[PDB]
RNA sequence: UGACGGAGCCAGCGAGUCUAACCUUGGCCGAGAGGUCUUGGUAAAAACUCCGUCGGGG
């Protein structure tokens, strides 16, 4: 009468934490700004299903896309993938030049 | 001789000098005797690189500019996954329009650093993406053909496409560079690249660049200059030009 | 010759030719059939002149519509003022003046703005 | 021309219009090559030509 | 004379863009094969 | 020839005459526990284990149409009458189940 | 001689094609068949003319 | 010591002109 | 378990019940619940169902199998001249 | 009280041989005026319906 199985809360990678209940590729860009896209194609230099939540995925898939992001020069992976005294001139130019004529 | 003399001095002080530090490429002017009789268009004729591959087209933003229906060349070209990677964006001319009027124009030329067009879009082109593109041979759009077939006269010519070719023909854009004609006698191309390549790079780039426009044959491109070449200056865009080669 | 018959339907700045032929049963508006009439919920606007009326009086002739002007909504209103005049003006010409009584009573009681103009004209109060 | 617009008079009857004909734009036809007869031909014309 | 007088007893050229074989892309072996 | 199956917080319908998923429910917070078509085919019952159901109209999965909140604790079962057509008996690990009207 | 010969067989097909439409002009109860390559022939009636 | 050379070159050369 | 009546057979009714070891045995209740046929699944199973009694189409049967698998098994189903002459 | 794609769909006024920028880096020719080419930087129908996607700000 059991059945058998293959979690963590809100996770810290790279030095920042990364959601739990949103999915990969929300979490690979919340890892700093970096493109959606980008996310989708490292997604797949995993052969990671893309749309598992953030509570599976365990840590050596984790560490794996450690590697590629932190070595994006090295997979083939291109760069998009990655990433008023002078108004005190004028105000003194503009009372000189109305003392100069109302002096006139 | 004096060539690499004039280029070491020019790259040492244009590390040094402060407006001279912001720009990143080499031109190279050849100034013919008689000028070139061809009238200019804006048809970048390329040039090929037998030793050095100067760009990289997993560095390179992109921007490809289609015919109009879009369904066929978007799908094929992002689920091939040979080019899956290679595009940052795909664009139909409709949308083009429909999209960038004003000045998101020059949000776009800041952004994307090399647009391609579809042969057969290119001549309708230079309204859309407006007048500050064609600004000298920085961000000319080049123009590849992408069905690979040809339309046999009073033939209905099929619409296709193969992103083996395609991505074949932007690699050799990526890879090599690219003159444009003059009415005149003097042009300079562009070449080398600041921090990409070196010394023996760009010499022998200079000299494959020279042996094709002086070959006689290859007539649409290579056999091109007429009269006795004269001289040939490297300068990069900020600077003062450097004399190479007077007789 | 052809027994044929043109109304015309006009709404805020739109215009809508109707050509009524006798035929054997087909609707057109601008070169497609009427079931692709665009807006999509007010297709059954356009029907309504059909389905108030059975479909057989459309059965044995082939209205053939254009409109120009205006929007959307406009464009609506002048293609069914034109095809109900288009109905009864052609069972006047064609056929029975009793069969032209029973259609207009029918578009009347519905809708008398399927056979007149509905001219906003200002009001100066 | 704007004048004569204005006052048009839209009872108008003169014979000619039983020839001359007009779009659905509105301004009219006129034929390249002159009468009106001098539209289209004739099978046997057509074919003797032929 | 021969071929000419067997007759009397017997670069993607295009018609409307001539930009085309000015501004073709030479593509070659290396450039198609060189696996990225 | 439709049929729902469910997964961790992800409810798919699969089609029949293709074999194929169709359409993905994935709105869920924790994993979500029973799913069910109605009688009329019309509406698909899914009950999660925070301990709310939500009935969604089948084949439009972005209308989360009507969100019961059943006991906090999880509600394995969520089933629609089948002799009726709207009333929603659904169950809990609550030990005590209850019959909802839609 | 060569360029006397092209001309010939050019003038010869165009009459072929212009005689093939004047024989279609004449009479006779028609038939337009449609070959596999696209080219379209006719073929006639079994009749006699009278 | 080319560039500023080649300057006072161009610069001699036009005022001589 | 799953229920299903009058649809194309020579069983009136079919009562498949799944049983945790790949194990889905198809029984019926006019010949008193004796079994019939057996499919082996894998791994454990949570569920099975047929397709229902009002099919028309290709039947099928799913099981849903504990490590996250589904197995499918699915059973499929000139001139108008000349005329007048 | 919505973003983001694609895809469909509809106006009414405007029609003087007149309608339109600024700097720049250098090459060539000319005795000069200037001419020709080259290079970089800054200024200038929508709603609407349809299909998929998403679910505080420097």
């Amino acid at each position: 009468s059991l059945v058998v199985q293959e979690f963590q809360h809100i996770l810290r990678l790279l030095n920042t934490n990364v959601d739990g209940n949103i999915k990969i590729v929300y979490a690979l860009t919340t890892i700093k700004g970096v493109g959606r896209r980008y996310s989708n194609l490292v997604c797949k230099k995993a052969d990671v299903d893309l749309h598992k939540r953030a509570g599976e995925l365990t840590q050596e898939e984790l560490e794996r896309i450690v590697q590629i992001m932190q070595n994006p020069t090295h997979y083939k992976i291109p760069a998009w993938f990655l990433n008023h005294t002078l108004a005190n001139n004028v105000e003194s130019k503009l009372r000189d030049d109305l003392e100069r004529l109302k002096k006139i | 001789g004096l060539a690499e003399k004039a280029l070491k001095a020019l790259i040492l002080q244009c590390e040094e000098n402060p407006s001279l530090k912001n720009d990143k490429d080499i031109h190279i002017i050849i100034n013919t005797g008689k000028k070139m009789g061809i009238n200019r268009d804006n048809i970048p004729r390329i040039i090929p690189l037998t030793k050095y591959k100067l760009f990289k087209p997993r560095d390179l933003n992109i921007l490809l500019i289609t015919k109009d229906p879009s369904a066929l060349y978007r799908e094929t070209l992002t689920k091939d996954e040979h080019t899956s990677e290679l595009f940052k964006e795909i664009i139909s001319v409709k949308n083009l329009r429909r999209r960038f009027k004003g000045s998101k124009l020059t949000q776009l030329y800041k952004d994307f650093d090399l647009v391609v067009a579809d042969y057969r879009v290119h001549h309708l082109l230079p309204e859309v993406l407006g007048s500050r593109f064609y600004h000298g041979s920085k961000k000319l759009p080049y123009m590849i053909r992408m069905s690979k077939e040809v339309k046999l006269k009073r033939q209905q010519m099929v619409e296709k496409c193969d992103p083996i070719y395609v991505r074949a023909q932007l690699r050799s854009i990526c890879k090599n560079t690219s003159y444009i004609p003059n009415n005149d006698n003097c042009l300079s191309v562009r070449v080398g690249y600041i921090q990409k390549h070196s010394i023996p790079e760009i010499l022998q780039n200079i000299q494959d660049t020279i042996n094709f426009l002086t070959d006689k044959s290859k007539r649409p491109q290579g056999g091109v200059i007429k009269g006795g070449i004269i001289s040939i200056f490297v300068k990069t865009s900020n600077s003062t030009s450097l004399p190479i080669y007077q007789f | 010759a052809v027994p044929s018959v043109q109304t015309f339907g006009k709404k805020k700045s739109a215009t809508a030719v109707a050509h009524v032929k006798a035929g054997k049963g087909l609707i057109k508006v601008n070169g497609s059939p009427i079931t692709l009439v665009e807006p999509e919920i007010l297709r059954f606007k356009v029907y309504e002149p059909l389905l108030l009326v059975g479909l057989d009086k459309f059965s044995n002739i082939d209205i053939r519509v254009r409109v120009t002007g205006g929007g959307h909504v406009s464009q609506v209103y002048a293609i069914r003022q034109a095809i109900a005049k288009g109905l009864v003006a052609y069972h006047q010409k064609y056929v029975d003046e009793q069969s032209k009584n029973e259609l207009k009573k029918a578009f009347t009681s519905y809708d008398r703005t399927l056979l007149i103009a509905d001219s906003r004209r200002p009001e100066p109060k | 021309l704007r004048e004569k617009a204005k006052e048009r008079n839209p009872d108008e009857y003169y014979h000619a219009m039983h020839s001359r004909k007009t779009d659905a734009k509105g301004l009219l036809i006129s034929s390249r090559h002159g009468d009106e007869e001098d539209e289209s031909l004739s099978m046997d014309q057509v074919k003797l030509l032929k | 004379l021969e071929d000419i007088q067997q007759s009397i007893l017997k670069f993607v050229k295009d018609h409307r863009y001539p930009g085309l074989t000015p501004g073709l892309a030479p593509v070659g072996l290396s450039d198609e094969e060189d696996s990225s | 020839h439709d049929f729902a199956v469910t997964s961790s917080t992800r409810v798919q319908i699969f089609s029949s005459r293709t074999r194929q998923v169709i359409k993905t429910f994935s709105r869920f917070k924790d994993v979500v526990y029973s799913a069910s078509f109605r009688s009329d085919g019309k509406l698909l019952c899914a009950g999660d284990a925070t301990g709310l159901v939500s009935v969604y109209d089948s084949y439009n999965p972005r209308t989360i149409l009507l969100s019961i909140n059943a006991s906090t604790h999880p509600t394995h079962v969520t089933k629609f009458h089948t002799q009726d057509n709207k009333i929603l008996a659904t169950a809990s690990d609550d030990r005590v189940t209850r019959l909802w009207d839609i | 001689v060569k360029q006397h010969l092209q001309r010939e067989t050019q003038l010869k097909q165009v009459q072929q094609r212009m005689d093939a439409q004047r024989e279609l002009l004449k009479k006779g109860s028609k038939k337009k068949i449609v070959d596999s390559s696209g080219k379209i022939s006719f073929k006639w009636k079994k009749q006699r003319k009278r | 010591d080319y560039y500023q050379q080649v300057q006072r070159g161009k610069q001699d050369k036009k005022i001589s002109r | 378990l799953d229920y299903v009546e009058n649809f194309d057979s020579p069983m009136q009714s079919a009562l498949i019940a799944s049983s945790l070891d790949g194990h889905v045995k198809v029984f019926d209740p006019l010949d008193n619940f004796q079994v019939k046929f057996g499919w082996k699944f894998s791994g454990p199973v949570l569920s099975c169902a047929v397709s229902p009694s009002t099919a028309q189409g290709n039947r099928h049967l799913v099981a849903g199998l504990s490590s996250g698998l589904l197995a499918i098994r699915t059973k499929k189903k000139k001139s108008n001249n000349f005329q007048r002459m």
